[PDB]
RNA sequence: GAGGCGUCGAAGCCCGGCCUCCGGGUCGGGUGGAGCCGUCCAUGAGACACCGCCCACUCCCCGCUGUGUGGCUAACCCCC
RNA sequence: CACAGGUCCCAGCUAGCCCGAAAGGGUUUGUACUGGGGCCGACGCCUGCCCAGUGCCGGUAUGUGAAGCCCGGGUACAAC
RNA sequence: AGGGGGAACGCGGGGAAUUGAAACAUCUUAGUACCCGCAGGAAAAGAAAGCAAAAGCGAUGCCGUGAGUAGGGGCGAC
RNA sequence: GGGGCGGUAGCUCAGCCUGGGAGAGCACCGGACUGAAGAUCCGGGUGUCGGGGGUUCAAAUCCCCCCCGCCCCACCA
């Protein structure tokens, strides 16, 4: 669960191992914005298909872990392959 | 003529939901045109040339319908206007050959989108509007 | 599901739920053709008749315009009475005058709702309204309900009580005699109970005894759901 | 204000003009509203120094403790180089009649002395930036001597919604003080803040010169 | 920024309104008639020295603008 | 099942309620002694106790509560 | 000067559902069936605030082709 | 994951914009009082006040990072 605040691991950008700083992946709202949003303009009377939101859970105790690992040497984030399922993640010092 | 759209029968059918709309189903036939048909009906022989909006009170709309005597030589001799002589011009208002009809039927477009209103609406099987 | 119910049929104009209008011979107006004001008009009690359609006493009054119209009868009436109309009528039992000329504390009937329509309130046999308070702004009258309504003093009304009473609601005795009253009116009778009429016919009941839904019903509910206690604010009388 | 209004905009040349019968030779004031003023980015916060291109017009008192070759360098530039003896006088007693605190504006130290400077002179000289604090320069003999003698003007931020750094007193030509006003503006705007009009308003005002709002 | 303001009339004396944590400041009348100040720097934070813009609670004339409410009828509408 | 009898409920008539696509219409040649809806079922003796839940009804400080409107940001305009 | 009729066709409105999706509601059936008004021997469209291979063209129908191509759509069937 | 409100002495909390060592009642303990039954007095303190840091002159609450409870909202980016 605990993971260090800074930790040395591989950076593809600079193509070398270096220290990365951890924060959480942050995701956008809707309501402009997208081609899927424009798909929800057929909910005028579109009660059966896609824009009615197909009303059903079931909806899963877990999530996986998704955690930006941020480069110090160029300031660009990366997200990558992980599989740490977590229900009580804590970020701590390091 | 009254304001608003069409006020429609209410069904006894057991239909599908999304066909039950009454106010969420709207006309394509214009009110200006309706005004003509009331006028043309009232006096059996006097025939609608065109019509225009003469203003409105915001509760009702008013239109003035121009009617002409289908037989009366005066119109017929002077060629500035003489479009009443032909048979077609008798019963022109119902089919939509007037000002109000032409504009409502989407003969107003002639460039882009003119694909299903050309030559006519029910030449394409009602894909037009 | 279910179909139109018992009230919903009445509004249609259905003939089981329509009054007869040819064994009826009623209505009362004070002649609003000459407005509330004007003394121009007097009449003579021509007869005291039974009105068949209101099953009530009525008086026939013969006007000096030469017109025959009914005025709702007072107590103590006797043929050959003079009824006068206009503000120049004396204040007397069975005479008709505007509210302003009428002093407070006196029994009154047949008051106009809106000035010049010959009455819209208090036209029932044996029932009478009492003039409690009077202001030239507005004249407050106490209704058969007990509710004080404000009226404009240009309205006409007549002095006295209305004749009869104890004769517009007395014991029905048996089914035969009860039946004779419902032909004189229009009420759907005999009517069974909803509780063992099906859940198709009526929202409540089944085949067995048991209700289906509670009697007192929402006021904002649609038509065809006004059953039970309709627009009730409270129910019952004991814990 | 003696003259003009503070919602009409002028140039920086014609915002300062010499015209005083007063004993006082017009003290110049620069005052600025910040729009999106914060203290959770250091780039909203305006605590810094700016070196004016013709100086204040009165000298900044710098007292310096330096040790090593930096002590000599500091002397060359035209300085006494005072001892750390003075930290003990300041700290020990709340005396008056000879106290040399309440008479300094800045301090420089070489790095081991700095913790003592903080605690002792901070007590007396305090807020209104008469104590030394690390954010405006107070370490390094080299550059900070050169700026203090060049009559650098000191700045610190009253949160909500104003910052003021009055450039100095008029002891020079009208244009020289317009060049001064430009430097102060360029430091504020160069720090990047949010939205439009990060300098909501700028005003140039005085004891008995024009008192005017200017562009910004 | 340790000085600034005035004989166009100022402290300091005598009262009125005054608020308040009675801390002390504001303020209209007048006697007056030419000083009171800060420096020292006590004070965690310094000067009604003087010059600027401001932040608390809050109050008021004027300019702009909504809604709520009462009168009017000219629209419009319900009654006969 | 009806039934006489009993109870509870709402409404001042430019009403309540309800019918009609609309124009309009029933109750109503009615006016609270009215007429509309449920519940129970002559007569005699009675109808205990509970509003926690569900329903109805009135009120609602505080909280919350859409579009319209308003303000700030954005956009050379607009989306946002 | 008119009602009304006329084998279908034509113009303008009003406008379903079984069915398909192995069920089912968007979608599909279909602008179909069905209904109302109305003209002719063709009807109607029709002499440019057009096209847009930026180049070339200048009223309008229809047939062949462009093509099951662009695009739509439980992105599923269609 | 977004918003708001309350977690404070053993308990429930007051002030939170009204800032400091600083609160309040009620349990509980001690004392009168009483043949008994019974009623009523008089004392006591337990949280810089949920955690950790900063601005401030002396901030519990302001700022920055949050645990716990509750109400209204939210997977495939």
């Amino acid at each position: 669960m605990k993971y260090p605040k800074q930790i040395r691991t591989y950076c593809p950008f600079c193509k070398k191992h270096t220290i990365h700083k951890v924060e959480r992946v942050k995701k956008r709202p809707r309501s402009e914005l997208s081609a899927g949003q424009r798909r929800f303009r057929r909910i005028l009377k579109g009660y059966g298909g896609f824009p009615r939101p197909k009303p059903e859970g079931r909806e899963k105790p877990v999530k996986k872990l998704d955690l930006r690992f941020r480069c110090t040497e160029c300031g660009k984030a990366h997200t990558r392959g992980r599989g740490f399922r977590v229900k009580k993640f804590e970020l701590v010092e390091g | 003529v009254r304001k608003g759209g069409r006020k429609r029968p209410r069904w006894k059918g057991g239909r599908k939901p999304s066909k039950m709309g009454q106010v969420k189903y709207s006309p394509k036939k214009s009110l200006q045109w309706i005004a003509e048909e009331k006028a043309a009906r009232k006096f059996p022989n006097l025939e609608v040339l065109n019509s225009y909006w003469v203003g409105e009170d915001g509760m009702y709309k008013w239109f003035e319908v121009i009617m002409v005597d289908p037989h009366h030589p005066v119109i017929k001799s002077d060629p500035k206007i003489a479009w009443i002589a032909l048979k077609h011009h008798k019963g022109r208002v119902f089919r939509g050959l007037t000002s109000a009809g032409k504009k409502g039927r989407g003969l107003r477009n002639k460039g882009k989108g003119a694909e299903k209103v050309r030559p006519s609406i029910r030449a394409n099987e009602g894909k037009g509007k | 599901m279910g179909k139109s119910l018992i009230q919903q049929r009445r509004g249609k104009g259905s003939p089981t739920f329509k009054s007869p209008s040819h064994r009826f011979r009623g209505a009362v107006k004070y002649i609003p053709l000459n407005y509330t004001q004007e003394k121009t008009l007097r009449g003579v009690v021509e007869e005291i008749m039974h009105d068949p359609g209101r099953t009530a006493p009525v008086a026939r009054v013969k006007f000096e315009n030469g017109i025959e119209k009914l005025i709702i009868a007072p107590e103590g009436l006797l043929v050959g009475q003079e009824i006068y109309i206009g503000p120049d009528a004396p204040i007397a039992v069975g005479n008709t005058l505007p509210l302003a000329k009428i002093p407070e504390g006196t029994y009154v009937y047949n008051i106009e709702g809106i000035p010049g329509d010959g009455g819209k309130y208090v036209r029932a046999g044996g029932t009478y309204a009492l003039v409690v308070s009077r202001e030239p702004d507005k004249v407050i009258v106490q209704l058969p309900s007990g509710e004080l309504k404000a009226f404009n003093p240009m309205c006409r009304a007549t002095i006295g009580v209305v004749a009869g009473g104890g004769r517009l609601e007395k014991p029905l005795v048996k089914a035969g005699k009860a039946y004779y009253k419902y032909k004189a009116r229009n009420k759907f009778w005999p009517t069974p109970r909803g509780v063992k009429m099906n859940a198709v016919n009526h929202p409540f009941g089944g085949k067995e005894h048991h209700p289906g839904k509670p009697t007192t019903t929402s006021r904002r509910a649609p038509p065809g759901r006004k059953v039970g206690h309709i627009a009730a604010r409270r129910t019952g009388r004991r814990k | 204000m003696p003259f003009d209004r503070q919602k009409i905009v002028k140039a920086v040349k014609e915002a300062k003009a010499r015209a005083k019968p007063r004993n006082f030779t017009q003290s110049v004031e620069v005052a600025v509203n910040l729009k999106d003023i914060d203290l959770k980015r250091p780039e909203n916060r305006f605590k810094l120094e700016v070196v004016l291109p013709h100086g204040r017009g009165k000298d900044v008192k710098i007292a310096v403790i330096a040790d090593g070759a930096v002590a000599e360098a500091a002397r060359k530039l035209g300085l006494d180089v005072i001892s750390s003896a003075e930290l003990e006088e300041i700290a020990s007693s709340p005396r008056q009649a000879r106290k040399l605190a309440k008479k300094y504006d800045f301090f420089i130290a070489e790095a081991p002395l700095m913790p003592k400077i903080g605690r002792y002179l901070g007590r007396y000289l305090g807020p209104r930036n008469k104590m030394p604090v690390v954010v405006p320069p107070t370490l390094t003999d080299l550059t900070p001597i050169v700026e203090k003698l060049k009559k650098t003007v000191r700045i610190q931020l009253k949160n909500n919604p104003v910052v003021h750094a009055p450039v100095g007193t008029e002891k020079m030509s009208d244009e020289e003080i317009a060049e001064n006003i430009e430097a102060v503006l360029n430091a504020i705007i160069g720090k990047l803040e949010r939205g439009e009009s990060q300098v909501k308003s700028v005003y140039v005002k005085t004891t008995m010169g024009p008192a005017v709002k200017i562009e910004g």
